[PDB]
Order: structure tokens, then sequence, then C-alpha cells
């Protein structure tokens, strides 16, 4: 049950934007929003 | 992600305010 | 960007002095007093403190939110 | 029962999410609600309609000014969303609110209508915004 959530661009609020939807923010209303970091298993080595 | 009540944050009354 | 942890060349630890350095630069000393002061003989780690640009300054004006 | 009853109970959680969606005098309109009195003691009430009352509140991050306009069988007066509580209609409270209706005269709604009357919000969570609608919730 994951909406793909993203960030709005100038806001920096989240949003939940389904497939067939249109690209803008809840509120204001804007035209940039980008992704939120994966959930993997980001280790990196300190070299 | 429904309600993710987990209770709850502490609702207000009525007769409080 | 930011002020580097180790010397290069030497490998000893001066990330923990930028801030120091500032402090007594603007007290009063001059640079060639402030680098002794705190304890940078070698000529090679000297160039951390007087070369080293502040970027990181610049990048933080760009706050994401708020 | 109250187990059938808590169904359609719209909690403070759901509640955030069509703080400016149409047909709100429709879907929640039917819906039952455990507004808080204040000690301890909880009164359901029927979802009569919406009204707006001229106080602007924040609940947590949003705010809506928004009021509801709901009914204890007789005594009713304005509500606002944020005295809502999260907790389920306990069996103390279920017979004080079906005494209540007893006592207003008012029929007690049908199993059938609470049964069609639950997906209403299930299918209304899950509409794509197609339509023209982000320019008046952003508005
Ligand atoms: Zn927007
Ligand atoms: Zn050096």
């Amino acid at each position: 049950q994951q909406p793909m959530i993203y960030i709005c661009g100038e806001c920096h609020t989240e949003n939940e934007i389904k497939s067939r939807d249109p690209i803008r923010c809840r509120e204001c209303g804007y035209r940039i929003m980008y992704k939120k970091r994966t959930k993997r298993l980001v280790v990196f080595d300190a070299r | 992600t429904s309600t993710y009540g987990r209770y709850g944050s502490q609702t207000p009354m009525y007769g409080s305010g | 960007m930011i002020i580097p942890v180790r010397c290069f060349t030497c490998g000893k630890i001066v990330g923990n002095k930028w801030e120091a350095y500032l402090g007594l630069l603007q007290a009063e000393y001059t640079e060639g007093d402030a680098l002794d002061a705190l304890g940078l003989k070698r000529y090679c780690c000297r160039r951390m403190l007087l070369a080293h640009v502040d970027l990181i300054e610049k990048l933080l004006n760009y706050a994401p939110l708020e | 029962l109250p187990e059938e009853l808590n169904r359609v109970r719209l909690s403070r959680h759901k509640l955030e999410r069509w703080c400016h969606m149409p047909f709100f005098a429709k879907t929640v309109t039917g819906c039952f609600v455990r507004i808080g009195i204040g000690k301890p003691v909880y009164r359901v009430a029927e979802i009569t309609g919406v009204v707006e009352t001229a106080k602007v509140y924040q609940l947590g991050g949003t705010r809506t000014n928004k009021g509801l306009q709901l009914r204890h069988g007789n005594d009713q007066r304005v509500f606002r969303l944020e005295f809502v509580s999260n907790q389920e209609f306990t069996e103390s409270e279920f017979m004080k609110w079906k005494e209540a209706m007893f006592s207003a005269g008012m029929q007690l709604p049908t199993l059938d209508e609470i049964n069609k009357k639950e997906l209403s919000i299930k299918e209304a969570l899950n509409y794509k915004f197609n339509d023209q609608d982000i320019e008046e919730i952003v508005k």
C-alpha cells in the first residue's frame, strides 16, 4: 500500500501522487517535486 | 496508512475550553 | 567546501582547528602568528588553513525548508 | 452491536484527508463520530450536515475552521473537528446512544443502511483526482 509519496518543490511538503494524476502540490500549486530517499540498505565503506 | 493512531494525541474536550 | 579532517601531506588532524583559527584571526592575531599559536610547525599543514575556501556557507544559504 | 457500528466511525486521522474535497456534505452526512464533551464521558451524535465557524484553529499539521452540526437525540449545538476522539464506541456509550435515540423517537438506522454507507468512504478514499478539484483545494 504505497501511494508513492513525493516532496513539493518549494513547499517542501509531502504529497501523495498516484498514477494518472496531475503533478502538483497539495497547496499553493507548483509543477516541481522531487522524490524521497529509498528505504534500501544504503551502506558505504568509509574508504 | 489509513489511521496511524497507535491512545492518540491527547484529544481536547468541549467544556474544557 | 569544508575544512578537511587531516593534512594531505603530513596527516596531522587539522579539521578541529578552523573555528579556533577564525577566532584567533578575529580577536587580534595575524595569520603568521595564529598558525604557530595553534601549533602548525610544518609548512605543509599551514596551507590547509591559508588556502582553504569556505563554500559551505554559500551552500547553507540555500535552505531547503524555512 | 457496537462492533458493527464502529465501521463508519470517522476517526480524527481520516478527516484530515477530506478537509477540502467536494461532496463533503454527501459522503460525511450519515456517519457517526465520538465527539468529546468533557470527564471521560462521550456522547455519540448524528451528522445532520456541515457548517462553517468563524474561529480558525490548527489541528496538528493542517488547519481548518469548518464546524459540524451534530445532534444527540434532541440536544443540538455547534461543534468542532478538533474535539473528536479516536476511541471506538464502548458498550456504555453504545447503550447511552441507544437510549437517547429511543427517547428522542428517531428510528434507528437499518443495518443495511450502515452496510451500504460504509462503502462510501472506502470508494471516496481511492478516488482519482482527475477532475479540476486540486485548484479549489489549493485555493
Ligand atoms: Zn501544488
Ligand atoms: Zn601539512
